């Protein structure tokens, strides 16, 4: 009887792309204020 | 500066001969593993046979054309067929019976 | 009673023995000393040195600069010291600096030596003599310290490397007399020995006109009869050279009792079984070593050597993976793996490891013959011949090298050009059946039949078992047939068939041809009845053999 | 009474109040001459294997194996423990030793198959788990490994049938149910994965694997 690796999940592509889009948003809006 | 004073890692004085650094490649040699790579699909067959050598005659006769299916139903080849579900004890003796036992029609 | 008192004496001395030697930064004997104490049978620190606090500071500078491999820097600071203890250190640093440098200078040169078979070295030697004369004991005195005794060891070893034999042993005996329990001192005295007669020459000297400085050594130890390395002397030299054994047995079991757990002894004891071609018993002996001591790249070259003869490639693949995991710089670990690669018929890789194994330590001449063998299986005879050839330049008295070289020519049609090599090998091991049989074949293949008769006749006596003579008998009988005397060959022909009866019907192939020929001649003799039983007895041979006898059986039964 | 209670309690299942089985095995160890017997070291090995304390696993395993080279009670745990250290070579020697001695027993063929596993030979030792399972029914290890060989590389459809066979023929073990649940999650089929996960949790309450899944 042997156990395999328990299921683990890392950062997906959708969430990292959401963060990249948002981070473009706050690297884009602030220079308008400047 | 200060180079040779730290002794926190493998240095030139830990190995016996400081001139062994000339070769310094024998560490990066993947020594060949025991059995199948002596054949260099044939290697696994050779390895299969090599381990397959360890049977009794009747025992090997049982597993000549042995095949086990995923659900657990069993196919036995008689050199008839003895298809039956495994984990019931009586079936394998039935395969034993017609393998070594004497069966005959007599007209 | 007395043995237990000895045991308590041994522990005290080996504690001292490993102390100063390690304290004096020589590991040839220091490594021996502890393992010897480690294997000693179960039954405050000890230290002392006549050093002033001013000069003792220089000792630490010298000591730590030694093992940091900066030998030359140690010499410079320790130049002006006058104490004999530190004087040894300075020159020892000078010596090892040369030894390490020479190794660095020469790595691509495989063979070592001089064809016909200093000034930098002589500088060390003069300093020894200059300091020895100035110092006010100059040995031969009861009040002789360890440092002076150790100083003579450096003098002895430095002299030998100059090839000033017959002077080094004198220095070594003086060093051993003032201080025993220096294993590194004993080896360098071993290598100087060359022949068994000289072993007897010196063995007597250690007995009649030899005595230890009882002042330096502890009590109940200076006695030669109760000493240890005098005993360890007997075990090593009489067997490494394979000389005549004397005072050898009773010392052997005496060492087993005192040292039951000594790893070095058991491997040597295992080696003895190996040296006598006793492989089953030796395998059991070594198997204890692996279980008891898993990490010892000192005598496992013999183990893999055994396992190659054994087969079980599966077991051999166990060692090669395991041994290589420890390190790949010992001489043995590169010969352990080569055997495993050879067994799997990859010669072109296994050939390389053998050269690697020799490069690490040039003294392992046994790899040279193994080097040549793998050439033979690569069908490159030219590359092979020089290979065995180097093996006999390093030491002429190599049975294996001569035999391997003789074969390589024998594989080629140079039957006679090989007679010399085989002839040379005859002197090394005259008492072997395998060699003598080969010589006749060469003689047989060269039309020297008159000589080949006597050659095989010598082979017949050397064979331990009669069954091995079955092949010799048939071919020997053939040699008479071509000497136009059929009557003479009948006598040997009787013996070969009679061996089959004496071996409860061995029914071997070379008797099958014997019985067929004997029955054929008996038909010409007119004795059909005496020829009938021969045909039926050989009726269990090959397909052509049985039909030849069956037809002859019908021929003789017709006239019966 | 007390010694026999401790002797029985050695063999009790783990995952529940393991400290109790502990204090029982020490009180049995020193007080009585049974300090290093077969079953006590077997229970210690089982505790370590459950707790993934694998170096103590091995050291206990060789220290008991050096006496009995063919003690079948400990061989499954030993084999798994070598597999997880991936001591390919010790596994090879054990496979050879067991093959030359016990061809009929399924333990040896299980060892050979897990040797093939350690060398990433799922397709080959598929057959050797088949052989081990048929040579001995009612063996969780062989059939479970067979299902693992089904599940690791492709051919996912029938891994469900294999693990279902494990569940039905081997009731009372949470691991087959958990494996069916995680496989169903692997198809991205959720609710049935939940069903089998809660089934496994019901079978065994204290298991990091099932709760993690």
């Amino acid at each position: 009887m042997i156990r395999r690796a328990p299921t683990t999940l890392q950062l997906s592509h959708d969430d990292v792309t959401s963060l990249i889009d948002d981070l473009n948003e706050q690297k884009l809006k602030q220079q308008l204020n400047i | 500066s200060s180079s040779s004073y730290r002794d926190s890692y493998f240095q030139y004085r830990h190995l016996p001969a400081p001139h062994h650094i000339l070769y310094a490649e024998w560490n990066q040699d993947i020594l060949a593993l025991p059995d199948e790579v002596a054949n260099i699909m044939t290697s696994e067959q050779n390895s299969n046979r090599y381990w397959n050598s360890f049977h009794d005659e009747d025992d090997w006769n049982l597993f000549n054309g042995m095949e086990l299916e995923s659900n657990g139903v069993v196919t036995f080849a008689g050199q008839e067929t003895i298809t039956g579900s495994i984990f019931d004890r009586r079936i394998t003796q039935l395969a034993y019976a017609r393998n070594n036992g004497w069966h005959e029609l007599a007209l | 009673d007395s043995q237990d008192k000895i045991i308590h004496d041994i522990r005290i001395q080996l504690r001292k023995a490993a102390t100063e030697l390690s304290r004096w930064k020589l590991y040839g004997s220091s490594k021996w000393a502890a393992e010897a104490l480690a294997g000693l049978a179960e039954a405050i620190p000890q230290n002392g040195f006549g050093l002033s606090e001013t000069e003792y500071d220089l000792y630490l500078l010298g000591s730590t600069l030694f093992d940091a491999k900066e030998f030359d820097r140690c010499v410079f600071f320790l130049k002006d010291v006058t104490n004999p203890y530190l004087k040894f250190l300075k020159l020892y640093s000078k010596f090892l600096s040369w030894d390490k440098k020479s190794q660095e200078s020469m790595e691509n040169i495989l063979t070592t030596g001089k064809f016909t078979d200093q000034s930098n070295i002589s500088s060390i030697l003069k300093e020894i003599n200059t300091f020895l004369e100035s110092y006010e004991i100059k040995i031969d005195d009861d009040e002789a310290d360890l440092g002076l005794a150790l100083l003579y060891y450096l003098r002895g070893v430095i002299l030998k490397q100059e090839k000033n034999i017959s002077k080094a042993m004198s220095s070594f005996l003086k060093s051993l007399s003032c201080y025993s329990f220096n294993w590194s001192c004993w080896l360098e005295l071993m290598d100087c020995l060359q022949k068994v007669d000289d072993a007897l020459l010196l063995n007597n000297y250690l007995y009649q006109n030899f005595q230890f400085k009882f002042s330096e050594n502890l009590g109940s130890q200076r006695t030669i009869e109760f000493n240890i390395m005098i005993k360890f002397f007997k075990l090593k030299v009489f067997e490494e050279l394979n000389g005549q054994l004397e005072d050898y047995f009773e010392d052997l079991e005496f060492l087993l009792q005192v040292f039951p757990n000594f790893t070095f002894l058991k491997a040597y004891n295992a080696t003895i079984s190996y040296n006598n071609l006793d492989y089953v018993t030796a395998e059991s002996r070594f198997d204890d070593i692996v279980k008891q001591d898993p990490y010892r790249l000192n005598d496992l070259e013999t183990y893999s050597n055994i396992l190659y003869v054994m087969q079980k490639n599966s077991k051999l693949a166990y060692l090669a993976q395991f041994v290589s995991q420890i390190d790949r710089f010992r001489p043995e670990t590169c010969c352990i793996i080569a055997n495993y690669y050879s067994a799997r018929q990859e010669h072109e890789k296994s050939i390389m490891y053998f050269r690697r194994a020799l490069t690490l330590d040039k003294k392992t001449t046994n790899a040279w013959t193994l080097m040549g063998h793998e050439f033979v299986e690569l069908s490159n005879s030219h590359a092979a011949i020089e290979c065995y050839r180097r093996a006999v330049d390093i030491c002429p008295r190599d049975f294996k090298a001569w035999f391997g070289l003789g074969q390589a020519y024998a594989l080629l049609d140079m039957h006679l050009y090989s007679l010399y090599y085989f002839q040379k090998a005859c002197t090394l091991k005259p008492w072997d059946r395998r060699i003598w049989q080969v010589l006749g074949e060469c003689y047989s293949k060269t039309g020297n039949k008159v000589e080949a008769i006597k050659c095989y006749k010598r082979s017949i006596k050397a064979s331990q078992t009669v069954d091995q003579n079955t092949s010799i008998y048939y071919r020997l009988a053939q040699l008479y047939e071509e000497l136009e005397d059929l009557q003479e060959c009948k006598k040997f022909m009787m013996k070969c068939v009679d061996v089959e009866e004496l071996l409860e019907g061995i029914v071997t192939d070379e008797t099958v041809k014997a019985r067929l020929w004997l029955a054929i001649f008996e038909i010409k003799a007119g004795n059909y009845q005496l020829a009938y039983d021969y045909a039926m007895g050989v009726s269990s041979g090959t397909s052509q053999e049985i039909e030849e006898a069956r037809m002859l059986a019908r021929e003789c039964r017709r006239h019966m | 009474k007390e010694i026999m209670k401790n002797l029985y309690k050695i063999n009790l299942s783990k995952y529940i109040n393991t400290e109790d089985i502990t204090k029982s095995n020490e009180i049995l160890a020193k007080d009585y001459k049974l300090a290093d017997n077969v079953d006590v070291v077997r229970s210690k090995v089982d505790i370590c294997y459950t707790q993934c304390k694998f170096n103590e696993c091995l050291e206990l395993c060789e220290t008991v194996l050096e006496n009995d080279e063919f003690n079948t009670n400990i061989l499954p745990a030993y084999i798994g423990c070598l597999y997880e250290l991936s001591n390919k070579n010790k596994l090879f020697l054990l496979s050879h030793r067991l093959a030359e001695t016990f061809p009929k027993s399924a333990i040896t063929w299980f060892s050979v198959a897990t040797y093939y596993m350690s060398l990433d030979r799922i397709s080959e030792a598929q057959k050797y788990y088949s052989k081990s399972s048929i040579l001995d029914p009612s063996f969780a290890a062989a059939w479970l490994g067979f299902a693992h060989t089904y599940a690791l590389e492709g051919e996912q459809d029938q891994a469900l049938t294999a693990y279902s066979t494990a569940s039905r023929f081997f009731p009372g073990m949470h691991l087959p149910k958990l494996f069916l649940g995680m496989q169903f999650m692997a198809m991205n089929s959720l609710n049935l994965a939940e069903s089998y996960f809660v089934l496994a949790y019901d079978i065994c309450p204290n298991d990091p694997l099932v709760l993690n899944e």
